[PDB]
C-alpha cells in the first residue's frame, strides 16, 4: 500500500482563482462564505491513485480516431503535447492526464449543450493518456471553436480544452483549462479572469509549436503543466 | 525569498465535465475501462456500504452537475494506490449527481482507522474533492460516520475545526437503503449549515 | 457609356508586395524581370464595370446556407463585415466584393487540393455581395483553418479568406487576403511577408468585433478595405 | 508631405482562385448569374472574334492556373460599364486557363478606337489583368491586333514603350479557328520575349 | 542497419546564409536561381554515418604534434573545446568533428594558396575527433592569422577555423567557420555577412575560456555547436 | 510560439576544404584511415558501378574545387550506418573534383529500393551534398539512374518536382568505362539545365 | 479587437431625483405637461388596471425614495412610442414611492402578448427600471401577472431564469381595490425573495 513519505508545497490561493469571482455569475452561489480550514498533511492527503494498470484503448489519446463513424472530424488538426513537472522542476512520470473539449464549431457532445452549431458525427471530444517516464504527454485532436454561454448577454469562451491531471497525490490533483496563443477572446473571458494575476493567466496559454508539427498533416501546440512541489519530510515529531 | 515555479492555476471543470470524466452521464459511449463509483467488488473484506448525497448551492438549490472524486483506506486502514479494475478493492473512485434528482452514489466498504503524521488515530473517513460549474478550484472535504461517535470526538482533524457545531457538517447519517447499510452525506457549499472545506 | 472624369492616386509598389519575393517560391518564375512601363491614365484605365444589375442569389453572401446539403457546416460561425473606402476616406458604394476560403479544417473545395483534412458536405467556400450605399459589406461564414502547402518543408498559411474588390475602375480593382487577429502563423508566412512593410501587413488583419456579434449564435470580425484615392481632373491639356 | 490613407496591399489570388471567381473550373456548381468569357451575344454589332492564349513562366512552362480579367470598348469605341447578362455587349469579362492544355478563350467583338486624355486616338486594344499563384500583385497588359498595323504604329501608349522590339509582345496574331476569325495572344511573364506590363 | 525513427526540425534558411550574397563575389555564379524543392523526411534523410569505429591516430586532435618535422609550430598555443548539442539541448555524443585552418600567419598548407606569408614546417592545419559520451570535443592548435583574399580590393578574413560536424544524420551535417572573440575583422567580412541576422553571426564567435587554459602553456577558446533538433515520429500514416 | 535553440549557421567550406576533408587532393600526407570514394570492396554483393561527374557554375565553367558527400543504401535497400574501413560496404563516402579536369569519381554498388515514410517505393538513388567556395550552405541533390526509367517515373520524390523537364536533371547516364558499368552525373548549379536541389 | 466610444457611465439618481423627474413629490410646482403614472385614459381599449407596490432593501426596510420608469405594450401587444398627453394610451410612464407609506401606483391597461425575436410569445409583462439613492446603475425587471399562470409557464424570458423559485419574484398578485382590478408588485432589492433583475 501507499506510504506517507512526502510533503507538498502549500498552494498559493491568490495565484489560483478565488472561489468568489462574481463576473463569473455561477460562482456567486457556489463559493463558500466560510474560510477554508487548514489541516496538516497526513497519509490521507499525501497519497493518491496510480493508474499504470488502467487499460487504455489504442485511440484513447487520439480524438481524430476515437469517435470514428465513417470519417475524419472536420477542423484544424493539431497535436497537443507538453511535460508535467512539479514546482521543483521534477518530471511527473506515469501520471493520468485527461482532456475534453467541444468540436470545431464550439459544440459539446453532451445532452445539456443546445448551442445551435452542429455536432460533428466523427468527433467525440474526450481523450486520456499517461505521461511517459520523462513526464511527457501527447494528444491529437481538432482545435475547438469558441463557445457562447449565458453569463453576460454576449459572452464567449475562447477556444479551450479542459485538462485533469492526477499527479502523485490527491493534494496535487488539478483540473484546469488550456487556451491558445493569440486568441483575442482570452482577455475578455470572465472565467479566465477568475484568475486575478495576469502572469498566472499566461501559464494557461498553449504556444504554437511548429517544431512538433507534421508537415502537410497537422499543427501542434505545447502546454506544460506544473503541479505542487514534492519534498521529503524533515525534522518531524522531534 | 525562494520562489519555485508557480503551480498551473485551477479553472472550473464546467457543466460538461462528464464528457471527459463521467462518460455515461454525458449521454455518451463508455470505453472498455472507466474509473467510476464502485470501489469494492462484493467479495472484498470489510463492511459493505452504500454512500449517497446531494449538493446544495447558497440559495438552497440542488447542484445537479457536480463531479466528485474520493480517496479512502480499505477496511484494514491501508491506502491502495495501485488502481486496477481487477482489484477486489480500490481506494479511489468517482461519482456525479444525476441531472434529474441530483443524487450521487458510491459503493464501497467502511474505511479502517489511519494515523496522522504525529501517530494519532484519525476517525474513519473518506476524502472528497468536489468539482462543478461555478467552482473555480475544487473543494476538499471529509465524510465521517455517525456510528463512530467515540472516534470522531477524538479525531485530530475534526478537532482543528474551531466551532464544534461545524464538525457536525462532516458526519454522514446511517440509514438503510433496500435492507442494506447506507450513509447519507449532503454537502452545502454556502450559507446555513455550510460544509467545512479544507486547505492542505 | 462610361466617361473619363477622374484620376486615381498612383499605387505605392513598395507598400504592396513586390513581384519577386523568393521565400514565396512560386514568385521566382512568375515575376517579370523587366521594369513595368508607366502610362498616363486614360478612359481605358479610369473606368470599369458596375455590377448593380448583376442578379445575386438569396444566399450568395451567406456561406452557412449557400452550399446546403442537409445541414449546417461545422466550424466557428462568424460574420465578416467592414467598409470599403478610398484613400481620401470616401465610401465606395454599390461595389462588387467577392470572397473565397477553405473550410474549418483548411481544405478547399477545389479538385487540385489534396490536403488530407476532409471536405465538409455543407460547406462550399464562396461568397459575393455589393457594398451598400454607405460602402458597407457583410458575409456570414465559418472561420477557415490553416492550410499547409509545399513551399518550405513545414509551411502553413494562417487562417485566411481571399477578397476581390472591383471598385470604380480597373485601376482600383484588387485581390488581397484577410487574416485574423492574433493568429501566431501570420509572422511566419512567406506570402504575408511578400509585403515588406510591417505596417502594411497590419492592414490585412481583421479584428474581433464583439459589437457586431449575434449572442448565442455567431462571432464577428471587421475588415475594412481602402482602394486608391479618386479625384477630379484639374488643369489638363492647358 | 500630404499622406493619404494607405491602400490595402495586394496578395496573390492563389491556386484556388477559381473557387471564388471561375466556379466551373474549380469543379463546382455555378450560380444563376456568373461573370464569364462571353462579352458579346451573337447579335451584338461589330466584328465577332475569338480570342485565345497561353501564359508562360520564366522557365518557359505553362501557367495552368491563370485567372484573367478584361476590359474593352464596344465596336463603336465606347466603354459599357452597366454590367448585365441581358446586354448584347458587356465591356468586362473573365477567363482562366484550362489545367490540362493551359489555354484561355474569350468571345467578343473587336473594340473600336478610343482617344487618350490628350485627344490622341489609341489603337484598338483590350485591357488585361493577370492573376495567379506566385503573382503577388496582378499584371496589367494590353492586347492589340496585328491587322491594325497603321493604328498600332501611331498609338501613344505603344509609343511609350522605349524599345520597339518590346512593342511586338502586345500584338495578337490573326488566325482562323473553325472558319471563324481569331487572335492568339500569348503572355510570357518572364525572360525571352517577356510581355510588356504596365503601371498606371 | 539504420532505421527511420526520428524527425529533424526544419532549417531556418533566413538564419543560415542565403545562397546568393553578392558581396561574397564567388557566390553570384555558384548559387541556384530556382527555388529549392522541399521533400518530406524519409530514411534516406534521417539516417547517416556513425564514426565510432573510425580509427583515429594518437595526435589527430592535436595540431601542435600532428605535423611534427623537428619542432613545435610557431604561434599562439590554444585549446579549442566545446559541446555539440541539438536544438532541444540534447548532447550529441560520439559524433565526428573535423577542423582545418591556416597557420599563425594566415597561410594554408594547400598547393593553391600562394599568399606570401610563409608556411610553418611544423604545422599542417587539420584535426579530427569524436565528441565524448557527453557531447564534448577538444582540439589543441595554434590561433590562425587573418588571410587576405581576392574578393574586394582589400578584403581580409578574420582569424577562423573551419568545422565540419556529422551529427546523427545527413540532415544534421554542417560545415561552418569559428571566429574569435573581439576580432575587429569580423564585422567587415563579406563571408561573415552572408549571414543576415547579427544574432546568428554571434553564434559563430568562440569565447576566450580562461577556465580551460593550461597555465604557463596554452590559452583556450570555447565554441558550442547546435545541430537540428531531433524528435521521435508521431501520428504518421494515420 | 515555441522557439528552440537556434542551429549554428552554415558558412562556405572554402577553396581549401581539401586540407581538412580530402587530404590527398590538398597535396598533403594522409592519415592511416581516411573517409574517401570507395564505398564497396570488390567482394561486396550487388552490381559494382563507377560514378563520375563534373560540376558547373552559372557561367558554364567547371567548379574545380568542389567537395561531395554521398549517402546510399546497400544492394538490399538498407542503409549501413556503422562506418568501418574493414566493411565490404559502407553507405557513406566522400569525393572531390580534380583541379585539372574537374571530375569526381566514386566506386560503389547500385543501391536497392527504399520506401518513403508513407511506404511508397523510391527509385534507386544516391543522396549527395555539395560543398565549395561560393556555396554558403551545402546543396542537397539525388543521383538517380537512367536504366531505372520505369521506377523513376513512379518515384514519389521525383514526383514532387512540379515540372517533368526538371526531373531529367537528376538522371545519371549509363555508359561503359574500361569495360565496367559507369554512370555520369553532372551538376549545374545555376542557369540552363540547373540541377534540382532539395530542402528537407 | 474593435473598441467603440465608451458609453457615459451611470451614477445614482440620488435622494432628490424627484425635483427633476417627479416634481409633485419633491414638494414643487409642476409644469403644464408632465410624464407621470397614468398610461391610460378612461377611454383606452383594454382591461383597465391599477398597479401598486413597495420596494424593500436588504434589511427588509422600505425604500421610500425610489423612482420607477415603465414601458409596456397596449392591449393589442403593440408598443406605442409616440408619447403625447393627448393619447388615450401611452406605452411609457413614471411613478415614485411615497416618503410616508412608500407605495407607488400606476394607472394602465393590461398589456397584450408580444413575441420575442425568435417568434415565441412572451407572457403579458410590464418592463420596469428602478432608480434610487444607493442604486449606482438602474435595475431592470419585469412585472408579470398571476392571472396569466399558463402563459407565464411558457414565457421564454421567465424560462431563462434557471431556478423556478426565482420566477415567482416576478409575478404580481391580483386583488380588488375600491372595486377595480389591481395587482401588487413588490420588489426586494436584496436578500430573501430577492427580485430577479435583468441585463440586456
Ligand atoms: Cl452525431
Ligand atoms: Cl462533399
Ligand atoms: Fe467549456
Ligand atoms: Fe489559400
Ligand atoms: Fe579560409
Ligand atoms: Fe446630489
Amino acid at each position: 500500500p501507499a506510504q506517507d513519505n512526502s510533503r507538498f508545497v502549500i498552494r498559493d490561493r491568490n495565484w489560483h482563482p478565488k472561489a468568489l469571482t462574481p463576473d463569473y455569475k455561477t460562482s456567486i452561489a457556489r463559493s463558500p462564505r466560510q474560510a477554508l480550514v487548514s489541516i496538516p498533511q497526513s497519509i490521507s492527503e499525501t497519497t493518491g491513485p496510480n493508474f499504470s494498470h488502467l487499460g487504455f484503448g489504442a485511440h484513447d489519446h487520439d480524438l481524430l480516431l476515437n469517435f470514428n463513424n465513417g470519417g475524419l472530424p472536420i477542423g484544424e488538426r493539431i497535436i497537443v503535447a507538453g511535460r508535467v513537472v512539479d514546482q521543483y522542476g521534477k518530471p511527473v512520470p506515469n501520471t493520468l492526464v485527461e482532456m475534453w473539449q467541444a468540436n470545431a464549431g464550439g459544440r459539446y457532445r453532451h445532452k445539456n449543450d443546445r448551442y445551435l452549431a452542429p455536432l460533428d458525427p466523427n468527433f467525440g471530444g474526450v481523450g486520456r493518456c499517461l505521461t511517459d517516464s520523462d513526464g511527457y504527454y501527447s494528444f491529437r485532436t481538432i482545435k475547438p471553436g469558441p463557445h457562447p454561454w449565458r453569463n453576460g448577454p454576449n459572452d464567449w469562451r475562447p477556444a479551450h480544452i479542459y485538462f485533469g491531471i492526477s499527479g502523485p497525490s490527491i493534494a496535487t490533483k488539478l483540473i484546469t483549462q488550456l487556451y491558445f496563443e493569440g486568441d483575442p477572446l482570452i482577455p475578455m473571458c470572465p472565467i479566465v479572469k477568475s484568475i486575478a494575476n495576469p502572469e498566472a493567466v499566461q501559464q494557461l496559454i498553449a504556444k504554437l509549436d511548429m517544431n512538433n508539427a507534421n508537415p502537410m498533416d497537422c499543427l501542434a501546440y505545447r502546454f506544460d503543466i506544473v503541479l505542487r512541489g514534492q519534498r521529503k519530510t524533515h525534522f518531524e515529531n522531534c | 525569498p525562494i520562489e519555485l515555479l508557480p503551480e498551473t492555476p485551477s479553472q472550473t471543470a464546467g457543466p460538461y465535465v462528464h464528457i471527459g470524466l463521467a462518460l455515461e452521464a454525458a449521454g455518451n459511449p463508455t470505453r472498455d475501462q472507466e474509473i467510476w463509483n464502485r470501489l469494492a467488488k462484493p467479495d472484498a473484506p470489510g463492511e459493505h456500504i452504500l454512500l449517497l448525497g446531494q449538493v446544495y448551492d447558497g440559495n438552497g438549490h440542488l447542484v445537479r452537475d457536480s463531479f466528485l472524486e474520493v480517496w479512502q483506506a480499505d477496511a484494514n486502514g491501508e491506502y491502495q494506490d495501485a488502481y486496477n479494475l481487477e482489484n477486489a478493492f480500490n481506494s479511489f473512485g468517482r461519482t456525479a449527481t444525476t441531472f434529474d434528482a441530483g443524487e450521487w452514489t458510491l459503493h464501497t466498504v467502511k474505511p479502517g482507522v489511519v494515523n496522522n503524521a504525529a501517530g494519532v488515530p484519525m476517525a474513519p473517513h473518506i476524502n472528497i474533492s468536489l468539482f462543478a460549474r461555478g467552482i473555480n478550484i475544487h473543494l476538499h472535504t471529509r465524510l465521517y460516520f455517525d456510528d463512530e461517535a467515540q472516534a470522531n470526538a477524538k479525531c485530530p482533524v475534526l478537532n482543528l475545526i474551531e466551532q464544534p457545531q461545524r464538525r457536525e457538517t462532516l458526519i454522514a447519517k446511517r440509514c438503510e437503503v433496500d435492507g442494506k447499510t447506507a450513509y447519507r452525506f449532503d454537502i452545502r457549499i454556502q450559507g446555513e449549515g455550510e460544509t467545512v472545506f479544507f486547505d492542505f
